[PDB]
RNA sequence: GCGCUGAAGCGCGCGACCCACACCCGGCCAUCUGGGCGCCCCGAUGAGUAGGAGGGCGCGGCGGCCAUGCAA
RNA sequence: GGAUGAACCGGAAGCCGGGUUACGGUGCCCAACUGCGCGCUAACCUAGAACCCACAAAGGGUGUUGGUCGAUUAAGACAGCA
RNA sequence: UGUUGUCGGCCGCGCCGGCGGCCAAAGCCCGGGGGCUCCGCGCCCCCGGCAGCCGUCGUCGGCACGGCCGGGCGCGCCGAAAGGCGUGCCCCUCGGGGCACUGCGCCAACGGGCUCCCCAUCCGACCCGUCUUGAAACACGGACCA
């Protein structure tokens, strides 16, 4: 049909970020620091390289900034590499947007 | 068989009732189904069709199924049929070429809602009768799956079968 | 509820034993309780505080209960950490931080002209035998006395330890090079040889120690 | 519960088989059950009398 | 038993965990309202 | 399942021949979303689906439109394939917004082949035609069969995709028999390879 | 595609998606053209609508009507087509699932070293391709 | 809106997902249940124009108390 | 939520935080399926509960699918040619 | 003052397993009869022993993770640790189990605010006030301020 070959892809999944770090003095750029819960199975981490994150930004449920801003980012690269890796994101997040559940 | 399609409930019951010295007497009409909740429903339609009862002149004594029954294994179903469509509901009879019994009924929901358009609100049918395989009339799949088992023909769309790939 | 249940089922029941410690020496445990304790000169108020006793000993036990168990689901010892690979014998590293899993700050001392210190993703870290209670955290970076020998000479110790056991275990040594080469990581296989510990142990707990406090770091 | 069905098929005998395979539902007797209930509000009062 | 019930006085139930199957449809149809034991059950369950 | 094409940090060229136009700028406009800078070649042989006619009435509206009414400066219509496939990126997109424009700046549509781009195109999960018209399944139309109805760029572009086409067709003849000359020594000393303890374990792991 | 459907026996199929978690069948009954019995020897029959489950190239020895002894001794007279059906056409899934199973230790040597000598094979194949090209 | 067509239409079934300030949960503000020592605590309901009812902020001069001012 | 939208749907709101959901939706714009089994349509029909807002009738249609009933058939049909 | 490990509570998650419900049963092997098709294959149905395992209700049993918020336990000995070491009863009479028996007290590691702008996102329909069933309003009133 779709003939499968295919790969898998499944969206499952939540992750936590650690925490954001947004510097400067003018050299550095940005870095995030994501923890999934378990997941991504040495083999998908590593055949892939491309993790996409997509969180969305959803009313979380006090009043909050509902938004129609879902927010999707890469994964660079393990640093953690059998857990905890490392992330970037393009737009820049929400205030102190660190916390709340990632996924895919 | 896997996520249902509809299990037919022989329901035997009742009908309890008065002081006077009538009661109901004794009925199944046996009416496909998901579980309870289908049924609950059903009685109350198959008692406003038939008798006029009530729902509290309808009692319900016991309900028992049927486990695969078909173990897998087939018959071509005529049935006979209402659907609502441009007005109320018409009568058909369709003898389909099917699996079992379930099966006969999304390919009479899809055929009634493609073929003769049928939307929601609608019930079922009267009935589904088996019939045997040199019998079936009318018309175009089960011909020829009737030829299929007669075989040289089980045999032949292997003739495409076999033919996809390539010998 | 398969652990918990365990818990339930006097109540108490050790604990129902323990009063009884106390009634077999004989007549106690109201007088003691109600006579005892301390006070009075003192200076000032409230006297709202604190600290040590009784709480205190619920939250060390049950710090405790992850610690075995994390290294029950992803296997191995604990800190303190080796070489593998690299040089042949060389020299002892100890875990005292994650940034992460995978970045880890692996630890050392320098109190005249010193010694560094990585942080790596990886460069080279398999585990030995010696586990503590800690996970992976203590830091920044300090030690120092004897230390970049002792340290090193309890490295020579476990290095001839397990330099025995990647002889007789390896694929060979050029891939526990790469095990060495990973360093997040972990799970497959944990526990060859090196026995035992006592002193390795011992030193490891010094490590710790002096990636504390209170040297050379007060003003 | 299992009492309440268990006569039903101790003395019966005409409910399972001919019942699969045939119509109708059988004569006799019948067991009755009870039963209470719970209600839980799922449509709010927004556009009812 | 029945003045038992005088219970204290209204359970707070959770929105059901994974929904329902649509609100403005009875149980005949596969939606939620109407009487229904089996699927009561199921919903409490849900409504944690 | 896994999109096999999607992700890569920087890459992008995509080959559009019999392609499903709207499915390849579907995921083109996602990419571009994303931050990437996409290049899509060969705008001219890729398909839409459906009726020449209806396909033609729908695009002869825009061509009627065209003409009025008038001040001049747009509403506009592009004559030619690549310019066909920015117009559908240019509504694909949120077509408003500075990230949105910003993400239409980095889309390029090229007609046969930019002069070389031959780092191969890579096909996108199946956004691929043959089937998507059935066998059957009534017409289907090229964008290179629109735009000869439209006008140039398509004129110019199709005798450009045919000398590209035409002169690339001889340098891969060549260099697949050198290819090939290449393999057959290649295998023969892997049917040698001299031996193993380690080195056959991973060829049990094909 | 409207592809393969049919009513025939002899011709192993693959998988396109359901529960199970496995799985490859081939089909035993044949019950018009669209609903088909499908089973195997170590693997659970089931009869579908099985439009978007596709039929790989390789063929087994057995003529129409299978009941379950019969389609084990087929199986047996068979076996081989497995092997085509570890390897490829369709088929494919051992040979893939030698490599998920590798992210291991043991398994992460057997590795560097398979890329150790692949390397002293490029240099050889080099060297040869040297004296070929001049 | 781009715009699809063995669907990104339509119908019959179905699986998983998304999504509010709702509902739960955590912490906290009024009133009321009341409770307990001028003060503390338990739980529930708790948008708002016209608008009633009640507590409070600020202006200016007066009196008694109580200060501030060479930097008001 | 319905493109926008006083009165349609969900929903009745102190503020905040997190979780799960309702209505409704899951190709992109836009989070989330280019979901599964099956069937019909090729007109771009067509992406639509409700709306001054979304039109489409009487009547017609060997387009196509599907269901059924009668009669005629290897005691050779229906059609064509002879 | 900031961060990170954790113990306790709450909620989410996926996966595995058992028993009973449909007197259980698909089942298969053995044995007997019937039918259709009467061109024979093949199809069907029923009954007893029997590997077997099924889709669904209900229920119980086992694990592993995340998010958020906060900081009941001891009172002799050994044992790093977790853990056991007082004694009576009873079921099983195997491993073991439940059941009974004073008062008192009360954590680890390491070294900022705000203004304007820009980009994202929404309000967005001005505001504002008024008139009005309905105001952005192509209804009315204001140049701007003290």
């Amino acid at each position: 049909m779709k003939g499968r070959q295919g790969q898998r892809v499944r969206l499952y999944v939540r992750g936590t970020i650690l925490g954001y770090k947004r510097s400067k003095s003018n050299q550095y750029e940005n870095t995030s620091l994501l923890q999934i819960e378990g997941v991504n199975t040495k083999e998908e981490v590593g055949w892939y390289a491309g993790k996409r994150i997509a969180y969305v930004y959803k009313a979380k449920t006090k009043s909050n900034d509902s938004t129609i801003r879902c927010i999707w980012g890469k994964v660079t690269r393990p640093h953690g590499n059998s857990g905890v890796v490392r992330a970037k994101f393009r737009s820049n997040l929400p205030p102190t947007s660190m916390g709340k559940k990632v996924r895919v | 068989m896997g996520a249902f399609r509809f299990h037919q409930y022989q329901v035997v019951g009742r009908g309890l009732p008065t002081p006077t010295d009538e009661h109901p007497k004794i009925y199944r009409m046996k009416l496909w189904a998901t579980n309870e909740v289908r049924a609950k429903s059903k009685f109350w339609y198959f008692l406003r069709k038939l008798k006029k009862v009530k729902k509290s002149n309808g009692q319900i004594l016991a309900i028992n199924e049927i486990f695969e029954k078909n173990p897998t294994t087939i018959k071509n179903y005529g049935i006979w049929l209402r659907y609502q469509s441009r007005t109320g509901y018409h009568n058909m009879y369709k003898e389909y070429r099917d699996t079992t019994l379930n099966g006969a009924v999304e390919q009479m929901y899809t055929e009634m809602a493609s073929r003769h358009r049928v939307r929601f609100p609608c019930i079922q049918i009267i009935k589904t009768a088996t019939v045997h395989f040199k019998l079936c009339k009318r018309d175009n799949t089960k011909q020829f799956h009737k030829s299929d088992i007669k075989f040289p023909l089980v045999y032949r769309k292997v003739r495409p079968p076999t033919r996809k790939l390539k010998t | 509820m398969a652990p918990t249940s365990k818990m339930a089922l006097g109540i108490k029941r050790a604990s129902r034993s323990h009063t009884y410690h106390r009634r077999g020496l004989w007549a106690i445990k109201a007088k003691h309780g109600g006579a005892l304790p301390k006070a009075e000169k003192p200076a000032a108020i409230a006297e709202p505080k604190f600290y040590p006793a009784d709480d205190v000993k619920p939250r060390t036990v049950s710090t405790r209960k992850p610690h075995p168990t994390k290294l029950r689901s992803t296997i191995t010892p604990g800190t303190v950490l080796i070489l593998l690979a690299g040089r042949y014998m060389g020299k002892r590293v100890v875990f005292l931080k994650q940034l992460q899993s995978g970045l880890l700050l692996i630890t050392g001392p320098f109190k005249i002209n010193g010694v560094p210190i990585r942080r790596v993703n990886q460069a080279y870290v398999i585990a030995t035998s010696t586990k503590v209670d800690i996970s992976k955290v203590n830091v920044q970076k300090f030690d120092d006395k004897y230390f970049a020998r002792e340290k090193k000479t309890r490295a020579k110790k476990t290095e001839g330890e397990l330099f025995e056991s990647d002889k007789e275990a390896t694929k060979n040594l050029p891939d526990f090079k790469k095990d060495d080469q990973k360093v997040i990581d972990a799970e497959l296989i944990k526990a060859i040889d090196a026995v035992p510990d006592l002193k390795n142990y011992l030193g490891a707990r010094f490590s710790l120690r002096d990636g504390d406090k209170p040297h050379e770091m007060t003003f | 519960a299992e009492q309440y069905a268990g006569e039903y098929e101790a003395q019966d005998k005409e409910l399972v088989q001919l019942k699969r395979e045939a119509r109708m539902k059988g004569g006799f007797y019948v067991s009755p059950e009870a039963k209470p209930l719970f209600v839980v509000r799922i449509r709010g009062i927004n556009a009812m009398h | 038993f029945k003045e038992a019930n005088n219970f204290l006085w209204p359970f707070k139930l959770k929105a059901p965990l994974g929904g329902l199957k649509k609100k403005r449809n009875h149980y005949v149809e596969g939606g939620d309202a109407g009487n229904r034991e089996n699927y009561i059950n199921q919903l409490v369950r849900r409504m944690n | 399942m896994v999109s096999g094409s999607g992700v890569c940090a920087k890459r992008v060229v995509v080959d559009a021949r019999h392609h499903m136009l709207g499915r390849l700028a579907s995921i083109v406009a996602k990419e571009l979303l994303n931050g990437q800078r996409v290049v899509v070649v060969r705008c001219e042989e890729i398909c839409m689906s459906g009726g020449l006619v209806r396909q033609k009435m729908k695009y002869l509206r825009f061509l009627r439109k065209r003409m009025n009414t008038k001040p001049s400066h747009g509403p506009i219509h592009f004559r030619a394939p690549a310019k066909i496939l920015w117009r559908t990126i240019r509504g694909m997109i949120p077509h408003k917004t500075a990230r949105g424009e910003a993400a239409l700046a980095r889309l390029k549509a090229y007609e046969g082949v930019p002069p070389p781009y031959d780092r191969t195109k890579r096909m996108v999960i199946p956004d691929a035609l043959k089937v998507l018209r059935l066998q059957p399944g009534h017409r289907y139309c090229l964008l290179g069969q629109l735009s000869k109805e439209v006008g140039w760029n398509y004129a110019d572009t199709i005798r450009e995709l045919e000398e590209k086409r035409k002169e690339k067709a001889k340098v891969s003849y060549d260099r697949r028999k050198q290819l090939a000359k290449l393999r057959v020594k290649a295998e023969k000393a892997a049917e040698e390879k001299l031996g193993t303890q380690l080195e056959i374990l991973a060829p049990i792991k094909y | 595609m409207p592809f393969k459907r049919f009513v025939e026996i002899g011709r192993v199929a693959l998988v396109n998606y359901g529960k199970d978690y496995g799985r490859l069948v081939v089909i035993v009954d044949v019950v018009d053209q669209n609903r088909a019995l499908v089973d195997a020897p170590d693997m659970v029959r089931c009869q579908i609508n099985f439009k978007r489950l596709s039929l790989t190239d390789i063929k087994i020895d057995i003529k129409r009507v299978p009941k379950k002894t019969t389609l084990i001794k087929a199986m047996e007279e068979a076996d081989v087509k497995n092997k085509w059906e570890n390897s490829s056409w369709g088929k494919k899934l051992i040979v893939q699932k030698r490599r998920a199973s590798l992210n291991d230790f043991d398994r992460f040597k057997v590795m560097l070293a398979k890329i150790k000598r692949g390397g002293a094979i490029r240099q050889e194949l080099a060297k040869l391709k040297k004296t070929a090209a001049a």
